[PDB]
RNA sequence: AGACGGACCAGAGCGAAAGCAUUUGCCAAGAAUGUUUUCAUUAAUCAAGAACGAAAGUCGGAGGUUCGAAGACGAUCAGAUACCGUCGUAGUUCCGACCAUAAACGAUGCCGACCGGCGAUGCGGCGGCGUUAUUCCCAUGACCCGCCGGGCAGCUUCCGGGAAACCAAAGUCUUUGGGUUCCGGGGGGAGUAUGGUUGCAAAGCUGAAACUUAAAGGAAUUGACGGAAGGGCACCACCAGG
């Protein structure tokens, strides 16, 4: 069973983009994805996305422009404590320049840089580059 | 690539594809740029201006170079609506 | 108890014809002499065997071309029969037999030209598995 | 002296092409080591790595042949690898030097933290494989030096890399695969797509196409 | 596969415990059987008395006599 | 590329396509050759659209015209059918032909006898002439083909839906292709009809 | 062969149980 | 090393199958192994045909046939020179000869 | 009189697996499809524990054609308490209780998603030219032509992996984390000794240590060999003969 709504979508983004597609459809269409996608788009890694509505979970479509390498997820949602960022981000990322670990927190869903500029930690969700 | 003095390093910048935004390597011997001619709009007769379309190996091996170029052309004020 | 010719014998027989097809004829003892006169072989017996294959070979050249022997006279008679054109073949009879499905495509392609359509039939198609 | 058999050789014998970068920009195969000795001449040093005596049985007795491994580079961003086997070890060594010049590549370099000076290490971490061995290259600050076994250390200096870490997996004690993996690694640096890239291309004129005139025998 | 939860620690910690005994060195050390059966009581050296002098033969591809003593 | 312009299917070429059966494919269909289809009739013979097959024929020509030295181009037909058309197509634009028994290694193996490094490759059949399509992967070459509805489409960049079985259709398609490349570049006017006949490219079986 | 190595043992293991049941 | 993918027997999705017995060997083998063969031979075999049909009582007497189903072992077959070993790539043909 | 249910029998179906084949009648269950019915998160996997479990085997009755461990003979053999041939006990058959093992193999845990094509086959539903059907035209299969679901399999490929053989899963794995269960850690000693537990017995489950040893092993390659097969060859081989 589908005990996790975010894990599957990023896989189905990653595989398609690893192939050479231009669009994809991912089904369950939940709130937390929307934030996750918004922050990717904001930094520029993807295009727009149109979210189909039905009186159910919903559905959704994205446009890629596949300049993305891998999109990832970390489960279980661990708990960060604002001194361990360095130890997480050196051994998940390829370098100290680019790549973003995204985390939920009391202020919202944000990347790690913004968390440090606001001086707050939270719980970890995934990562992309 | 730039230093903190706006310079340029990385002795060249590798040509990307146009159809997947994937990079072409120094040993990808199944890559092509492809020229195509433009006309005078009254009587054929190529006049001197041509374009360029670049393809990588993976697309050319899958069997999808045909439509990629086609939809590249279908946008560029070149092959019209087939309908 | 067997008699096969080797590469040296055969190849020279080929080259001799491909130069001197006019000197030679269908008689062995003349073909023998001319080969002596043009070419300088070290041995009387090698002289013999070459000519014997030459003469066998001429009788083939009389009718039917051969793989590795390009002769002028044959090659122009080819060339005539290559440039041969008929008077008319693509103007078939001023009636073109056509089917309804084409006529729909033609109609969509804006043509009400001269054509025909007289076909209906049940489906048979494939063969016995 | 040397006569070019083909187009590309005829041009480099002339002064039309100026460098090697353009050749790589269009991914053109090269099949003549006389070219490499033209552009890269005397800035290029070589060394053998191992000589491995394989052999085979037949009806009479074993027949042995000597195989050879060679690495070549200039310490400014080029590196080559070559292999070959034959009966005489000198002829073995000679030919593999030719293949090594031939299958030469570029190698990209970048910074760790802040961008002051020239690059000293790799931009991003990469990997490679060949048959039960995997290798992983990692950036480092400016001064650590390379930490690895001797084999890739001999090879990474030839690229002109200054500092790096290193890790490995599998049966490292087969040198042939252990060598080619780290070479696969530093080959695929100009294939990783960063945000430094993502600017459109300014397509150039394909040297065969622009110098058509001189080629058609004038 | 692997358990991999957020509150699974008792299971994993347990699993490593009972499954570590299947290693030869750990098992040898942390059980007293090799220790109480070692002639040296967990020690390096030891003094003792001679009572014979014999010669031990060697393995196949070599051939010699190695001049040992019963102690 | 057939844009909206003077060049477009008038009334005469259509009569020719219909005459030679250049709109009937085979029965079986590839998933790559399924956008160049109009319909399937009662019998399993599919109808090809004579709008896209003319709007890609131009595109192949515009590729060739880009290449100013014609002798770099090469044309292949190993099969008996397209033999004659190719030799006249070579003559009528200055290409370099290869007919029958393509020997492997001709584009590799610099020290071979018949070595040659071209820039563009034209073909009658991809399923029979499947070596050079391969050997154009060890060497950068753009690749053009004449392909039927059932045709494994690989390593190729410009497909022209035809009926590559019938002698009439094959040599006909070359006649058109030779015609445009000269119109686009040369003395042919594009108005008044070109002299030679499209029967010159047929394959004549030894009947008389 | 292993079927017979298995079978030789049972024949023995009976003799041990039989011998040991006397006491 | 799987020499075959079928494992030599055309089971594919049962669990169990009945056995049969070799016609020569007399041994117990499944029905999906155990090469099959079918005989439609005549009774007189191409030699005495003229003699009978001239010494008959009827008029040309169409002369019936004889029908048999045969089962063979794998071992007994190869010794009978029915089938033969093959090379690696040619093992993968499921076609009988003409 | 007692067993067995041929050919039709298929890389076809059903079942949790073991396994299931003559006709008819009865008894109670089930998958898939169809659904603008209903309840409203009720679920996935699972220590302890519980049902089922080929053949052999054990227990008590009935029955006992055929085959046949043991067993006795005749042959071959240097010897054969084996391969072969003739006889022939337990058993093989049914009713009722025990035991709980197998190359019990897809040698491949269950759930869920994603990832390329092609032609078929079996069930159900939806459609369409036409042929028959039948007895005057319809709803039944049968084909003809397609579609959709969830099934047993198959061919093809630089998807991608892998020590390779190979595999649309053994893929989406140094760019390492979907959820969870059981289990392995050089080779032998050894599934042995002992202790506990079940069982009528045979045996099953749990399960060591001293000592010994530097290699055991997997996939593929080149030779050699073969009382393995297909082509040829020689009086230092044969046939016929001196
Ligand atoms: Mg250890
Ligand atoms: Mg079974
Ligand atoms: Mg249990
Ligand atoms: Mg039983
Ligand atoms: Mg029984
Ligand atoms: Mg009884
Ligand atoms: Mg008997
Ligand atoms: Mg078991
Ligand atoms: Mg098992
Ligand atoms: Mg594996
Ligand atoms: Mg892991
Ligand atoms: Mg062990
Ligand atoms: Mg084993």
């Amino acid at each position: 069973v589908r005990m996790n709504v975010l894990a599957d979508a990023l896989k189905s983004i990653n595989n398609a983009e690893k192939r050479g597609k231009r669009q994809v459809l991912i089904r369950p269409c939940s709130k937390v994805i929307v934030r996750f996608l918004t922050v990717m788009m904001k930094h520029g890694y993807i295009g727009e996305f149109e979210i189909i509505d039905d009186h159910r979970a919903g559905k959704i479509v994205v446009n890629l422009t596949g300049r993305l390498n891998k999109c990832g997820v970390i489960s279980p949602r661990f708990d960060v404590q604002l001194k361990d960022l360095e130890k997480w981000q050196n051994n998940l990322l390829p370098s100290r320049q680019f790549g973003f670990i995204v985390l939920t927190t009391s202020a919202g869903i944000m990347d790690h840089e913004e968390a440090r500029r606001k001086h707050t930690g939270g719980k970890i969700l995934g990562f992309f580059f | 690539m730039q230093n903190d003095a706006g310079e340029f390093v990385d002795l060249y910048v590798p040509r990307k594809c146009s159809a997947s935004n994937r990079i072409i390597g120094a040993k990808d011997h199944a890559s092509i740029p492809m020229n195509v001619a433009e006309v005078d709009k009254v009587t054929g007769r190529f006049n001197g201006q041509f374009k360029t379309y670049a393809i990588c190996g993976a697309i050319r091996r899958m069997g999808e170079s045909d439509d990629s170029i086609l939809r590249l052309a279908k946008a560029h004020g070149i092959v019209s609506q087939n309908f | 108890m067997g008699r096969v010719r080797t590469k040296t014998v055969k190849k020279a027989a080929r080259v001799i014809i491909e130069k001197y097809y006019t000197r030679l004829g269908n008689d062995f003892h003349t073909n023998k002499r001319v080969c002596e006169e043009i070419a300088i072989i070290p041995s009387k017996k090698l002289r013999n065997k070459i000519a014997g294959y030459v003469t066998h070979l001429m009788k083939r050249i009389q009718r039917g071309p051969v793989r590795g022997i390009s002769i002028k006279l044959q090659e122009e008679e080819r060339e005539r029969r290559d440039n041969y054109v008929p008077e008319v073949s693509a103007l078939d009879q001023e009636i073109i037999e056509v089917d309804p499905d084409t006529k729909e495509m033609l109609k969509l392609l804006d043509f009400g030209s001269l054509s025909n359509l007289q076909v209906t039939q049940p489906t048979v198609g494939m063969n016995f598995k | 002296e040397w006569l070019p058999v083909t187009k590309l050789g005829r041009l480099v014998k002339d002064v039309k092409i100026k460098s090697l970068e353009e050749i790589y920009l269009f991914s053109l195969p090269i099949k003549e080591s006389e070219i490499i000795d033209f552009f890269l001449g005397a800035a290029l040093k070589d060394e053998v790595l191992k000589i491995m005596p394989v052999q085979k049985q037949t009806r009479a007795a074993q027949r042995t042949r000597f195989k050879a491994f060679v690495a070549i580079g200039d310490y400014n961003g080029h590196v080559g690898l070559g292999v070959k086997c034959s009966k005489e070890v000198a002829t073995a060594i000679r030919g593999a030097i030719i293949l090594a010049k031939l299958s030469i590549v570029p190698v990209r370099r970048g910074y760790w933290g802040n961008k002051i000076g020239k690059p000293h290490t790799v931009p991003c971490k990469v990997t490679g494989r060949c048959g039960s061995v995997l290798v992983r290259l990692i950036p480092a600050p400016r001064g650590t030096g390379i930490v690895s076994a001797p084999v890739p250390k001999k090879l990474l200096l030839m690229a002109g890399i200054d500092d790096c870490y290193t890790s490995a997996w599998g049966c490292t004690a087969t040198l042939g695969n252990f060598a080619k993996a780290t070479f696969d690694a530093i080959s695929k640096t100009y294939s990783y797509l960063t945000p430094d890239l993502w600017k459109e291309t300014v397509f150039t004129k394909s040297p065969y196409q622009e110098f058509t005139d001189h080629l058609v025998k004038t | 596969g692997k358990c991999r939860g957020l509150r699974t620690a008792r299971k994993l910690r347990s699993h490593r415990r009972d499954q570590k005994w299947h290693d030869k060195q750990y098992k040898k050390a942390h059980l007293g059987t090799a220790l109480k059966a070692n002639p040296f009581g967990g020690a390096s050296h030891a003094k003792g008395i001679v009572l014979e002098k014999v010669g031990v033969e060697a393995k196949q591809p070599n051939s010699a006599i190695r001049k040992c003593v019963r102690v | 590329s057939g844009a909206l312009d003077v060049l477009q299917m008038k009334e005469e070429d259509v009569l020719k396509f219909l005459a030679a059966g250049t709109h009937l494919g085979g029965t079986n269909l590839d998933f790559q050759m399924e956008q160049y289809i109009y319909k399937r009739k009662s019998d399993g013979i599919y109808i090809i659209n004579l709008k896209r097959t003319w709007e890609k024929l131009l595109l192949a020509a515009r590729a060739i015209v880009a290449i100013e030295n014609p002798a770099d181009v090469s044309v292949i037909s190993s099969r008996n059918t397209g033999q004659r058309a190719v030799l006249k197509f070579a003559a009528a634009t200055g290409a370099t032909p290869i007919a029958g028994r393509f020997t492997p290694g001709t584009f590799t193996n610099q020290i071979q006898a018949a070595f040659r490094e071209p820039r563009l490759l034209v073909v009658t059949d991809p399923r029979a002439d499947h070596q050079p399509l391969t050997e154009a992967s060890y060497v950068n070459l753009p690749t053009i083909a004449l392909c039927n509805t059932d045709s494994p489409l690989r390593y190729v960049d410009i497909a022209i839906p035809c009926n590559n079985k019938g002698a009439h259709s094959v040599g006909l398609m070359w006649w058109m292709l030779a015609r445009e490349v000269l119109r686009m570049r040369g003395t042919i006017s594009r108005e008044h009809p070109w002299e030679v006949m499209p029967d010159l490219y047929f394959y004549r079986d030894p009947e008389e | 062969r292993a079927k017979w190595r298995k079978k030789r043992m049972r024949r023995l293991k009976r003799k041990r149980r039989k011998m040991r049941q006397r006491s | 090393t799987k020499k075959r993918r079928n494992n030599g027997r055309a089971k594919k999705g049962r669990g169990h199958v009945q056995p049969i017995r070799c016609t020569n060997c007399a041994r117990c083998v499944p029905k999906d192994k155990a090469i099959k063969k079918f005989v439609i031979r005549n009774i007189v075999e191409a030699a005495a045909v003229r003699d009978i049909s001239e010494a008959s009582v009827f008029d040309a007497y169409v002369l019936p046939k004889l029908y048999v189903k045969l089962h063979y072992c794998v071992s007994c077959a190869i010794h009978s020179k029915v089938v033969r070993n093959r090379s690696r790539e040619a093992r993968k043909d499921r076609t009988p000869p003409p």
